[PDB]
RNA sequence: AAUUGAAGAGUUUGAUCAUGGCUCAGAUUGAACGCUGGCGGCAGGCCUAACACAUGCAAGUCGAACGGUAACAGGAAGAAGCUUGCUUCUUUGCUGACGAGUGGCGGACGGGUGAGUAAUGUCUGGGAAACUGCCUGAUGGAGGGGGAUAACUACUGGAAACGGUAGCUAAUACCGCAUAACGUCGCAAGACCAAAGAGGGGGACCUUCGGGCCUCUUGCCAUCGGAUGUGCCCAGAUGGGAUUAGCUAGUAGGUGGGGUAACGGCUCACCUAGGCGACGAUCCCUAGCUGGUCUGAGAGGAUGACCAGCCACACUGGAACUGAGACACGGUCCAGACUCCUACGGGAGGCAGCAGUGGGGAAUAUUGCACAAUGGGCGCAAGCCUGAUGCAGCCAUGCCGCGUGUAUGAAGAAGGCCUUCGGGUUGUAAAGUACUUUCAGCGGGGAGGAAGGGAGUAAAGUUAAUACCUUUGCUCAUUGACGUUACCCGCAGAAGAAGCACCGGCUAACUCCGUGCCAGCAGCCGCGGUAAUACGGAGGGUGCAAGCGUUAAUCGGAAUUACUGGG
RNA sequence: GGAAGAUCGUCGUCUCCGGUGAGGCGGCUGGACUUCAAAUCCAGUUGGGGCCGCCAGCGGUCCCGGGCAGGUUCGACUCCUGUGAUCUUCCGCCA
């Protein structure tokens, strides 16, 4: 129940705070010194009842209003002061429009200066307030007429403070904290105080400070002048933290948050809500909770917009914010973050309807989640950062049927199979380049399909194809079951006329490679694939023999152990007279096959199947 | 800690059969070992004295697969030892438990020996241990844990060990793949091809 | 067995060899910056401002010293509600216990800093003219009295701080008396000096019925020792500067007095005029010293963080007393400055202790836990206290260990790079096949640190006593902050894990593209002027590896201050 | 954060400028340009984005541009009232 008071200067805001408490908001020395709200002052009223209400006095200055925009973050209920003396004012209407754009859940009207002026003036200010409340659509409000000098309003207000529901938020979110006021008490640590927009933190927690980009242990925390071991979001949180970082490095608008941020983004898609129509590509002040910014807006078809900061800044999805004119004064429109890094070329016709599908069709993070998985890989860290997912929230994607989950992005099974089918047709085209092959190798395929796409997602998708049984593989080559190795003609047109000739007698490659005119490396395809047929062998790459010579060379080699009792080379020469060169080459041939072993003078033959069984 | 990289390229930078990996083959050589250690390995640099001695020290440190710092530690302690520095150095360098696991024959590679010792499979003097860098004690038995038994690879490497000839200074009964180290080998009983003194003067700067 | 141990290069010129510096390859660090980062063990973690410090903690403890009951709980008489033996409340130190007060001891140890200090120090090796509480050995004493007072009570001051007036009381508090030599003085003879009791049990035996009595325990006094520690002295050793050569008057001795626990110009009076020194006095500058640490082959050189000892210091300048022990880090008093409160009269405080903040800076930790263990103060003891310590948290800061997978695998793919376009190359690399699950995760099992001590026990000793007390065994239970410990057994899948520098030569490792003495590289000699093996990028290779690289400082190379070891 | 200020052409700097912006200088590019540096003159220094079609963070096309706007005025780089950012200085920096 933080409850901020708001309104124009000298409506008695601080006076109201003394009325309820007799204690004050003003903490900065200059305001003490000058008797004013130079800057946002905070006050808290700890109680035996155990609530501490949070009072926030804010400047009515338009010039200081950008600071008020820093202070309207995290309000649970709002009390807009209106003085019976001065009455309703256009600035009051401005503060109401600003809180309406912030989507502040509820508000209370409190008339002040009642005794100071005659009752007819009281009724006038009453009527003017009753007119003004109807404009922004908030309905219930408890108007209180009182003089603080009289105390008339105390009882009805005190009940009213307790009446307000607290705005609970879901436990499963990464913790996030907006730095506001740095000051270091001499006792232990920095203590940095800020509104916690989401998630939960406790005194033992380590938190990731951005910019310095380092974890920092929490030394202590005080929830709201109510010291405790833990701090929940939705309240200002004094948060004392260990760390090497010091206040001189710290600046307002630095972020404290649970997880290492995605890098700051100038571009952002944002929801437009407007009291009056705006215009494309113009400078304005962006105001988010505890954030004062300047940047230029751009229009994206109709009430869809992209903000372009010239100063990149971290932000996250579904953070409500108000957009004001760059010169200050006029407040013109609200905004909400919807997409944080829209792709370039976003304006082409088919796509905008689909972006509308990503956002208008889906309110829930899960529905937007499914749309993004349908679009392509969802790096869970980024999308999760936009939704501030906790691990229990991370489980929702596992709950989703049909999604192919690699180490990050899911992919829909039917849609996965669709993308597979496209890659398969390309793979069929490679199968057309050589239908004799069972198929393309895997690494060439990964490069051939979608090189930009994630290795975890792609390899897992190939595993899904293996589970389908669509990809059977042998010798490490992955192929479709259907291929019959019909024989591609690019091989065959030389192989047909060459085959009986090379068949019927061995011939060296070059000896009639010139007669065919073929290049040597060009034959280091056709001939090795003929070796894949198992017909023509190669002792050496340049010369190729038919199997039928090699089999005879084997049977004459077989005689060494039987005729000699030794595997001496000499019988190849002692029988048919075959030369030492080609014979030693046959020896390297079986050695590379692993068909025979070398030891000392002679070959061991511990495993070959060719040797006659007896 | 382990080198984690292709093996026979480091082996073929020198063109020798470094036995870093063998498996079904004793050596490949069919990978064009002596010709292309690198992009300019087709031409052979003549390599100055510091480069040849350093290159040999690199080669041997690679065949035993040790990192440079504790390698130099082996050097400095070996110099602290009495007697010939190169000799006792090489002997204690063979004292590494993984090398002993390879020479005992159960192990496809000395790196694989680091694997199997890391997996608790070894059992020395009735106690499990993991440091392959450890130097086996004289006349000390070493055994493999009975749960380590069943892997087919170990014995299949023993059939390779038989072909290797195996060192005589260590006595592996091999009837229970539990061998005993005996004593640190003398320079006379082994190698006579590698030349260890290169390393010691290479550190003598 | 106590060692085993020493390498050069580049650069002067047209070229040579010398002389000679300058530069590099090595090692090391209380390092830093940047890049990078998976885990574990062991270490270390303000060298800057002896600069300024909030808040909390670090020094208390004994009723077995005394008077008491402030608080808590029993018990006691009584209240006597009612739930008629459940509860009601007054009084009750009478018991367990204890606030505060008096008294005993601690607080002079423990820890931090190295400012000062060039000698009042520290080290080595000696010496006489000393003291030493509590521990311990021998030795004897220990009897008999008085007068006070804090606390407390009433009065009263001052904003607070802190008192003040009056009155009451005990003590192992104080002060007397007696007492005494192996004590001190005295050549001697003689003279003179000390005090405390308390606690535990207990038969007989005295009981003003408080107590007395026996016995035991422990305390007190006295004297000589022992150990220990401390003081004092001796000679040498322990930085630089001679563009510092003259220096000193209570300073050099003498007598007497004074003074110290003790020698002594330590001090005073008086006499003498000496006294120091080129073997460097005085003066100036700098500095904590040593064991030791790095480096070196060695000799040397530099250094003296952490560990250990000694000295010196505690915001600054000072001073003195109490005390066995101080001119006293959390004692006192004076002065000053710096901060804080005040009713403005007056007051208060000192992290160079453990944490912590700020500042400085290139820059270095938890306002964490426990006395569980060791150690210490008090206590008979139990226990109390301990930021010593035991630990943990944080950091790749350093050392050490491991992993980021294994084996096989040629259809040696594609891509990249290159090419003579011949083909190489990346590469068994990949894929596949067959394995593996270290550690982490998850789940179990599960040490030693824990010795003692409590209660009781039997027995012994002691004793008038089978008691008490003492000792030895035994039974019971019990003592863990660390600790979800160490360590071990399961689960599942390579699942969670490789970077950084360099590639002209010195110096290991090269091609293309881009650029064109530009932009830029650079420890040194050097490169770049349109085809750069030196710039920038790619590919490839080399070197280190959970680390990698430039800078910071010392030694080494430097035999280039040359005793070893130069002209 | 507050109290004040200056700054943010069109390659840079300047005098500025109420006349359709003008000029000077400097740095570099190209002509003059020397065995090189140097000189003094000339021409120029494409800015920013919007929108569109490619993968081409590029082209094509359009529009605006002296920080961003407005008020003024016949005419604003100019003058004037503000206002944003960076920059400069003092004060403030309380679980
Ligand atoms: N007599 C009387 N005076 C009142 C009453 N309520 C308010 N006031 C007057 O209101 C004046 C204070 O106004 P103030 O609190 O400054 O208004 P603010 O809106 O808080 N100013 P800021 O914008 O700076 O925060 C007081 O001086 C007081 O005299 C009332 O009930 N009676
Ligand atoms: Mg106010």
């Amino acid at each position: 129940m933080i409850i901020a008071t708001a309104g124009h200067v000298d409506h008695g805001k601080t006076t109201l705070l003394q009325a309820i408490t007799g204690v004050n908001a003003d903490r900065l020395p200059e305001e003490k010194k000058r008797g004013m709200t130079i800057d946002l002052g905070y006050a808290y009223w700890p109680q035996p009842d155990g609530r501490v209400p949070g009072f926030i006095d804010v400047p009515g200055h338009e010039k200081f209003l950008s600071n008020m925009l820093a202070g309207v973050g995290g309000i649970d209920h709002a009390l807009l002061v209106v003085a019976c003396d001065d009455g309703v004012m256009a600035q009051t209407r401005e503060h109401l429009a600003i809180l309406q754009l912030t989507g502040n859940p509820m508000l209370t009207v409190a008339l002040t200066k009642a005794d100071r002026v005659d009752e007819a003036r009281v009724d006038e200010v009453e009527r003017q307030v009753k007119e003004v409340l109807r404009e922004y659509g908030f309905a219930e409000a408890k108007l209180f007429i009182t003089a603080a000098t009289e105390g008339r309003g105390m009882d009805a207000l005190r009940e009213h403070l307790l009446q307000l529901p607290e705005r609970e938020h879901a436990s499963q979110h990464s913790f996030r904290l907006a730095i506001d006021r740095a000051f270091t008490v001499k006792g232990a640590g920095l203590v940095v105080t800020g509104t916690a927009l989401s998630g939960e933190v406790k005194v033992g927690d380590s938190l990731w400070l951005t910019g310095v980009n380092k974890p920092m242990r929490v030394r202590a925390l005080h929830a709201q002048n109510q010291p405790t071991e833990t701090a929940n979001a939705g309240q200002r949180i004094a948060l004392n933290i260990a760390g090497d970082a010091e206040k001189e490095q710290i600046n307002r608008g630095d972020w404290l948050l649970a997880d290492v941020p995605p890098e700051p983004f100038t571009r952002v898609i944002v929801e437009l809500q407007t009291h009056t129509p705006l215009t494309q590509w113009q400078p304005l002040h962006i105001h988010h909770a505890a954030s004062h910014v300047t940047g230029r807006v751009s229009l994206l078809e109709d009430n869809l917009a992209e903000l372009v900061f010239d100063t990149p800044l971290w932000l996250a999805d579904n953070d409500r914010l108000v957009l004001r004119d760059i010169s200050a004064r006029n407040t013109l429109a609200g905004a909400r973050v919807v997409m944080l890094n829209p792709p370039r070329r976003g304006k082409r016709k088919p796509e905008y309807l689909q972006w509308l599908a990503s956002l208008a069709r889906a309110q829930s993070d899960a529905d937007a989640l499914s749309v993004h998985l349908e679009r392509g890989a969802v790096n869970l860290a980024d999308f999760a950062w936009a939704r501030q997912l906790n691990g229990e929230g991370m489980r929702e994607l596992l709950q989703q049927p049909g999604y192919i989950q690699a180490g990050y992005s899911l992919l829909n099974a039917p849609v996965a199979a669709r993308w597979q089918r496209k890659i398969l047709d390309t793979l069929a085209t490679y199968h057309e380049q050589h239908r004799d092959e069972p198929g393309p190798g895997r690494e060439r395929l990964r490069r051939m399909a979608l090189p930009m796409e994630d290795e975890a997602l792609v390899l897992l998708l190939i595993e899904k194809m293996r589970e389908s049984g669509d990809i059977h593989s042998h010798h490490g080559w992955l192929h479709l079951p259907d291929h019959k190795a019909g024989f591609s003609e690019e091989q065959q047109a030389i192989w047909q006329k060459a085959e009986p000739l090379f068949g019927d007698e061995p011939w060296w490659v070059r000896d009639l490679a010139k007669e065919t005119g073929t290049d040597e490396q060009a034959m280091r395809l056709t001939l090795r694939q003929a070796a894949q047929q198992g017909i023509i062998t190669a002792i050496v790459k340049d010369r190729y023999y038919r199997n039928d010579r090699i089999v005879e060379f084997a049977n004459m080699i077989r005689d060494l152990d039987q005729e000699c009792g030794s595997t001496c080379a000499a019988d190849f020469r002692d029988r048919l007279g075959v030369g030492r060169k080609l014979a030693i080459q046959i020896l390297e041939y079986f050695d590379r096959i692993g068909f025979t072993r070398r030891r000392g003078n002679d070959h061991l033959l511990r495993d070959a199947l060719l040797f006659p069984e007896k | 800690a382990r080198y984690l990289g292709p093996k026979l390229k480091l082996s073929r930078r020198e063109g020798t059969d470094l036995f870093l990996k063998s498996g079904v083959r004793a050596i490949d050589t069919k990978c064009k070992i002596e010709q292309a250690p690198g992009q300019h390995g087709a031409r052979k640099p003549r390599l100055s004295d510091y480069g040849v001695q350093l290159r040999e020290k690199q080669k041997v440190r690679r065949i035993y697969g040790v990192l440079e710092r504790q390698f130099r530690n082996y050097y400095k302690e070996a110099a602290r030892l009495k007697g010939n520095t190169g000799e006792n150095l090489l002997a204690l360098l063979e004292g590494r438990l993984d090398n002993v696991v390879y020479r005992m024959g159960f192990g496809a590679t000395r790196a694989e020996a680091r694997q199997l010792v890391s997996h608790k499979a070894i059992m020395v003097n009735g106690r499990v241990v993991n440091i392959a860098s450890y130097q086996v004690s004289p006349n000390d038995v070493v055994s493999i844990r009975e749960k380590a038994k069943k892997q087919s690879r170990v014995k299949a490497a023993l059939e390779l060990a038989e072909q290797r000839e195996k060192p005589t200074w260590l006595e592996v009964d091999a009837g229970k793949m539990e061998g005993t180290f005996k004593r640190k080998p003398e320079r006379s009983d082994l190698s006579a091809d590698i030349n260890e003194h290169l390393i010691v003067e290479l550190y003598s700067k």
